[PDB]
């Protein structure tokens, strides 16, 4: 069947993985023990979905899912905590020492000891797995695991295994908060090596998220938890077309498609609107023309980027819920009419719509409300550049003297390595500036 | 498992310390015969960074003391908590240094260097993989000063890829306690500077201001200063004993706040104090806090931020709180004050959150700052330092233990070059 | 007095090896004369940078060729007259692995380069000039950086492997830096200079990679004074004035991308070594660039043993000379723009030389 493999690279990567896996397990019906109840009432079904759990002949769903940190303060919060016996125990911590803020400790002095496992246990797991669709890695450019040891990762299946669908949910850096003073170089580097072998980047960021948590859902003093459990919806709305079913379904074989014109200008956007609160979630209709619209608006993007600075090229929009199509139909002629939203000339289409019957499931606990319908978009746009050339511009601010740099030659890089990546990226904002050009007869 | 293996060298080396394992047996609940007496399992999860088990549940540390004289040694022994340490790690010879660094490099600690280092091989090849040492010692010494910087030497050859953290007393600029601290302090940063990966600079008036105008203590003792030393002595490595969202090895540290190989001096600082009296009268949050680690009254290093830029700080947080807070007043201090941060390092923060606060207080958090302020240190010594050599006053001590001038010009040369790199980042362009 | 004087830079493109001719790397780079320009392989922004001197060893036919004597008498004759004026010479290399430094300066049996070239002509150039009015005094010292360490390449070891004998370098107040234990040794004629040349070009530290098997894994300084007297006549003793030179020329390690020549351990050890340094020079020479312009800078020198005893000789006191080598394969675009990039820093750096 059409199955995946996640795969968890650090720890923003991780602490998603547990939002992502709470959920799906709320979803089912599984237990943290691994056990499905539900087949206590109705056999013969199929709800502990093979896309996303496999099944021994037990009684038990154990994921595909493969973790990875190199310090093991965070999958040890797995082994010890509540989901302790969900998790194969081979969950992959050579952590005897973190990368220390260093790609060049997550590609080569550290991104080795560990890979080779790595790369074992997904070899198990997909030859289990008959009909394989594609991968799912989670990491943030800014550490050393999630920059460096995902580039060597995917280096290496894109030779192992090849045609394959390999995607990746990224943390993309904010432009005024941060965690860290040598994030630029690491994103750089990562983006030069993943450019390359990687076939659709979803990319989030941490401020948006903090300024939709305010506005939307009233918490003025939200942790990361508040955040990944918005991020795991997400990920739920791109999987049910697996999971669950529906009139129109997108596979993973769909979305890279349609989403991405060219080889390099694979970095959409992620956005989820229906945000609300259980206050706010009466005095709402909540219908598709609302949501969709919300979608398009800005302030309700989870990338940090105004499209209204640049040109559409793509968007596919998965809802889920008590969605009839006409619906859709009137409201992206709605958005096209609008003269805001402004398409590029090469899109004449522009839009891709994917329903799913399964509404999202509310964690308890959680800060969302239960909603009759909900809707994802995922947007490639032009707008991301300006983001791109931040880091380029913090970068020169910083290579202009080399600082920090000493870390990284004195783990196996060279000084060449930095300027071969920058002006990789420069030819990738040649590249959007390419296409926004309008054409000529 | 990542390990620390802890020297301590000298009087003030080893008060600071054994207030530190007092410190550190309190949060992992050992008890002064090595038992655990705790409520948490969190506390042992990752005790292995500082202690070693030996037999019946005890826990034995990795402590390495030294001292030229025995007189210190006997009162850790004769003591709170010193029962705990193993006694063939107490390495010590007589023939003190004299408040000599000479005596301490060269004669009488050259004859007991091998010692310590055999110690050493042992406290560090019983370690599944050391993140690195941590020496508490003092610059304006024989002992300490002498001894530990010869002792760096050894160990950054021995083991060079890992971690030589410090904690020095640094001389303070009014009033002294030895003579001949000028000296001492300029070849200890000449043997520092090329060796270390963090120094961590404390003076004394700087504590005794805060025991004074912020704690309000009449009657401040050295054991309430070193009880502040410890305080950020844990926090700088909390976030490899205790979980967190955004974690904080000391590697990282570094990487994010040494940009140059040599300007690894910080100024540290520790929030929130609040005198027992206006404990009422405050509120307990990241504002707060941090209004309180940016101001220059909360801060070890005896010079004032505000004549210099910061280059880089840190932040580690324990306890329980939100990231957007963090992140948000972060940006407010950059952009609030920008005269006072780096424009060709575009954030100048880094942070790190734990879950697991301290034990009387739900909030805690330690501040690293590297900061240009520092020279205002390095400066003076030199002035002091030539204001003597240009009459020999007091160098036959030091001649007379196997030295040249030569050493002395190159340590001034040395600091000097330093100093003016932190000044090449001082002024706004 | 003082005479500010640039630092003469000199470039050359070395012809294909063996491995390039398998892989097959065409044409990139090319000579306009004595302009260099590269060409990314896919017609991507053509760049150009101009240098005081050229070489194209690309083949032995095409025009403006310009091979080993060709290169000795363009730069190093000039130092030569510069030594013997009164002044103390620093002619530096930069390159990658593979990239024709070693040939460039010292050379091979058949083909020796400035080192060999230096000597022979100060020798006979002196005979020429040696009468009883001035005499000539002659001492050698080569030493070596391998691990951050210095070694002197003029001594051999004794009867046990690991024999390799660490010195250390300190800072005279006046005379700046110097290094401790070198066995400066006395020579008065050619056969002996080439003598020490063997022990030390033996005693040097190489390795098999996957660029080059006769790799140099270390830096390489070569240093001989050489005393002339001033013959005054005074009121009292004569010929006791006297001009000096000591010589500098030095043949650096490459860059070592980890993943083309790869290796673990020691092999690797070396390596982020060998770039550490080189960084560290680079910033000098960036820094050195800006001091010529006005710019208020300081110079990391003792951030590293190499561009701290070459202290008086990138700035200070010294007749200055840079020979940068790259290849003409895509697969070293970038490095060979990096090596070109400082060529050109260094083309603006200019610093004070003055009679011994
Ligand atoms: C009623 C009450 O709130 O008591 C608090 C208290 O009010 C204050 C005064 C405590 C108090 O600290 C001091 O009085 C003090 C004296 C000399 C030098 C420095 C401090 C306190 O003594 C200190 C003690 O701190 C701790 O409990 C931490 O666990 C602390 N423990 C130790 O330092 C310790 C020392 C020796 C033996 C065992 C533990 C700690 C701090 C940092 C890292 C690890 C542990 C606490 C909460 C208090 C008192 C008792 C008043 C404060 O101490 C610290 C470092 O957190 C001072 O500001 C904090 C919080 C409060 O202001
Ligand atoms: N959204 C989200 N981001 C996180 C979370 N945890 C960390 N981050 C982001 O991760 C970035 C730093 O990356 P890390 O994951 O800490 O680095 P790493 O992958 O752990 O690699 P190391 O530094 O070697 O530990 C920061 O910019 C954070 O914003 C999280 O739980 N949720
Ligand atoms: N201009 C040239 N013409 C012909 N052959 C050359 C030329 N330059 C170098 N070679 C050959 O190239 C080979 C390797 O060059 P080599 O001098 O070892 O590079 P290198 O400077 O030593 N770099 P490294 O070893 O990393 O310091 C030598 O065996 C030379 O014979
Ligand atoms: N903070 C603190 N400083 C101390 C203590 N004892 C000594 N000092 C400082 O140490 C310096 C002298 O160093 P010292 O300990 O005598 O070195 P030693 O004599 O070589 O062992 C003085 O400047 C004191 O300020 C102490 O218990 N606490
Ligand atoms: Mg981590
Ligand atoms: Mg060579």
């Amino acid at each position: 069947m059409r199955e995946c493999i996640s795969i968890h690279v650090g720890q923003a990567g991780v602490q998603i993985g547990n939002a992502c896996w709470e959920l799906y397990c709320l979803e089912h019906g599984i237990q943290p023990d691994g056990q499905m109840p539900s087949d206590k009432t109705i056999g013969g079904g199929d709800d502990s979905f093979n896309t996303f759990f496999s099944e021994t002949g037990a009684g038990k769903h154990v994921p595909r899912a493969v973790f990875v940190d190199l310090e093991p303060t965070v999958i040890d919060e797995v082994r010890t905590g509540t989901y302790r016996q969900l998790f194969h125990p081979e969950q992959l911590i050579t952590g005897k020492e973190d990368a220390a803020n260093n790609y060049a400790r997550g590609h080569y002095t550290i991104g080795k000891e560990i890979i080779d496992l790595v790369l074992d246990r997904i070899r198990k797991l997909a030859d289990q797995c008959t009909g394989l669709q594609g991968f799912l890695v989670f990491h943030s450019f800014g550490g050393g695991t999630g920059s460096g040891f995902t580039s060597l990762l995917m280096e290496r299946l894109s030779v192992d295994y090849g045609k394959k669908s390999k995607l990746e949910f990224s943390i993309y850096p904010a432009p005024q908060v941060s965690t860290a003073v040598v994030e630029p170089y690491n994103s750089i580097l990562t983006t030069h090596t993943t450019l390359e072998h990687s076939d659709c980047a979803f990319m989030v960021d941490n401020e948006a998220i903090y300024d939709i948590c305010r506005r939307n859902l009233d918490i003025e003093r939200p942790t990361y938890t508040n955040l990944n459990r918005l991020i795991s919806q997400i990920v739920s709305s791109i999987t049910a077309s697996l999971r669950f079913d529906g009139a129109l379904n997108v596979d993973l074989t769909e979305f890279q498609t349609n989403l991405v014109p060219y080889p390099r200008i694979h970095f959409p956007l992620a956005t989820y609107a229906p945000v609300i609160s259980a206050e706010k979630a009466y005095h709402e209709q909540l219908s598709v023309a609302e949501i969709t619209n919300a979608c398009f608006e800005p302030a309700n993007q989870m990338v940090k980027c105004d499209p209204r600075h640049g040109k559409y090229m793509a968007c596919c929009l998965l809802y889920r819920g008590d969605v009839v199509p006409k619906d859709v139909n009137a409201a992206i002629a709605t958005i096209k009419t609008k003269r805001s939203i402004q398409f590029v000339d090469w899109c004449p289409t522009g839009f891709k719509v994917g329903i799913n019957y399964q509404p999202p499931t509310v964690v308890p606990g959680g800060d969302l409300a239960k909603v009759q319908r909900a809707v994802c978009m995922l947007s490639n746009t032009t707008a991301i550049a300006e983001a791109w050339a931040r880091l380029d511009h913090k970068f020169d601010l910083m290579y202009a003297k080399r600082a920090f740099v000493h870390w990284y030659v004195g783990e196996g890089m060279e000084e060449g390595e930095f300027s071969e990546a920058r002006e990789d990226m420069a030819a990738l904002e040649k590249d959007y500036e390419e296409v926004g050009v309008d054409s000529v007869e | 498992m990542r390990e620390i293996v802890h020297i301590q060298a000298g009087q003030c080396g080893n008060q600071i310390g054994a207030k530190f394992w007092e410190v550190i047996s309190d949060e992992h609940g050992i008890d002064p015969t090595g038992s655990y007496h705790g409520d948490s399992d969190l506390q042992l999860e990752r005790i292995n960074v500082y202690y070693n088990e030996a037999t019946g549940n005890k826990y034995v540390p990795r402590a390495i003391l030294v001292d030229l004289e025995p007189g210190t040694m006997d009162s850790v022994r004769s003591g709170p908590f010193g029962q705990i340490f193993r006694p063939d790690n107490f390495v010590f010879g007589q023939s003190g240094a004299g408040n000599n660094w000479a005596k301490g490099h060269y004669t009488e600690g050259a004859e007991l260097v091998d010692s310590v280092l055999d110690v050493v091989r042992k406290e560090s090849e019983s370690c599944d993989c050391l993140q690195g040492f941590q020496l508490t010692h003092s610059l304006g010494g024989g002992t300490g000063s002498g001894m530990g910087t010869l002792l760096i030497s050894k160990i950054r050859e021995e083991y060079p890829d890992r971690i030589m953290n410090t904690f020095s007393v640094m001389p303070s600029p009014k009033v002294s306690d030895t003579v001949v601290e000028p000296y001492n302090a300029t070849l200890s940063v000449h043997q520092l500077v090329e060796n270390t990966d963090e120094t961590y600079c404390i003076d004394n008036e700087a504590l005794y201001d805060i025991c004074f105008r912020t704690l309000k203590l009449t009657t401040p003792t050295y054991g309430d200063l070193n009880h502040l030393v410890s305080a950020t002595m844990s926090g700088v490595t909390t976030c490899l004993r205790f979980p967190g969202q955004l974690n904080a090895d000391l590697r990282k540290l570094a990487v994010n706040m040494v940009p140059f190989p040599r300007l690894h001096f910080f100024m540290p600082g520790f929030a929130p104090l609040t005198s027992r009296g206006s404990q009422q009268y405050r509120a307990l949050t990241v504002p707060e806090l941090t209004q309180q680690m940016f101001d220059s009254k909360n801060m070890m290093a005896a010079c004032d931020p505000r004549h210099g830029r910061y280059l880089t700080v840190a932040a580690i947080f324990r306890g329980r709180m939100s990231m957007k807070e963090v992140d948000e007043q972060m940006l407010n201090v950059q952009n609030k004050n920008s005269s006072y941060f780096v424009e060709w390092i575009p954030n100048n923060v880094k942070t790190a959150v734990c879950d697991i606060p301290p034990r009387g207080l739900k909030m805690s958090a330690t501040f690293i700052g590297n900061s240009t302020a520092i020279q205002e240190l390095f400066k003076r010594i030199s002035e002091q330092f030539t204001a003597m050599f240009r009459r020999k006053a007091f160098l036959h001590w030091y001649t007379g233990e196997g030295m040249d001038e030569m050493e002395f010009t190159e340590a001034e040369s040395n600091m000097n070059d330093l100093v003016s790199e932190y000044q090449q980042y001082q002024d706004a362009t | 007095l003082g005479s500010n004087s640039q630092v003469t830079v000199a470039v050359r493109v070395r012809p294909f090896s063996k491995r390039e001719k398998t892989e097959k790397a065409s044409q990139v780079v090319f000579t306009n004369g004595e302009e260099i320009t590269v060409e990314h392989p896919d017609m991507k922004q053509v760049y150009s940078f101009i240098y005081d001197v050229s070489f194209w060893s690309f083949d032995e036919c095409h025009p403006g060729y310009a091979s080993q004597t060709t290169v000795y008498e363009t730069l190093a004759a000039p130092l030569l007259d510069r030594a013997f004026e009164g002044y103390n010479t620093c002619l530096f290399a930069y390159g990658q692995t593979g990239s024709g430094k070693s040939y460039t300066m010292m050379g091979l049996n058949e083909e020796p380069g400035i080192i060999p070239r230096f000597c022979e002509d100060l020798f006979a150039q002196i005979a020429k000039k040696q009468t009883s009015e001035v005499s000539y005094h002659l001492e050698m010292s080569f030493f070596e950086v391998y691990n951050e360490k210095i070694h002197d390449l003029l001594v051999c070891k004794g009867e046990n492997g690991q024999r390799k004998q660490p010195l250390r370098a300190r800072e005279h107040p006046v005379s700046g830096p110097y290094v401790e234990g070198l066995s400066m040794n006395v020579v008065s004629s050619y056969s002996d200079i080439q003598s020490w040349l063997e022990l030390g070009n033996k005693q040097r530290a190489t390795a098999a990679t996957g660029m080059n098997d006769k790799s140099s894994r270390s830096h390489s300084v070569f240093t001989l004074v050489m005393t002339q007297t001033k013959t005054e006549v005074v009121e009292g003793e004569e010929h006791d004035h006297r001009i000096t030179s000591r010589i500098n020329l030095v043949d650096l390690a490459g860059s070592e991308r980890c993943s083309t020549a790869h290796s673990s351990g020691q092999r690797l050890k070396e390596g982020v070594s060998i770039n550490k340094s080189l960084l560290t020079l680079g910033k000098v020479i960036s820094a050195l660039s800006e001091q010529a312009n006005g710019k208020r800078v300081f110079i990391p020198y003792r951030e590293s043993t190499l561009t701290w005893l070459l202290k008086e000789s990138l700035g200070g006191n010294s007749k200055t000379a840079m020979i940068a080598t790259v290849s003409p394969a895509a697969s070293n675009i970038e490095e060979t723009l990096s090596t070109l990039r400082y060529a050109t820093q260094a083309r603006l750096i200019v610093n004070i030389a003055k009679v011994n």
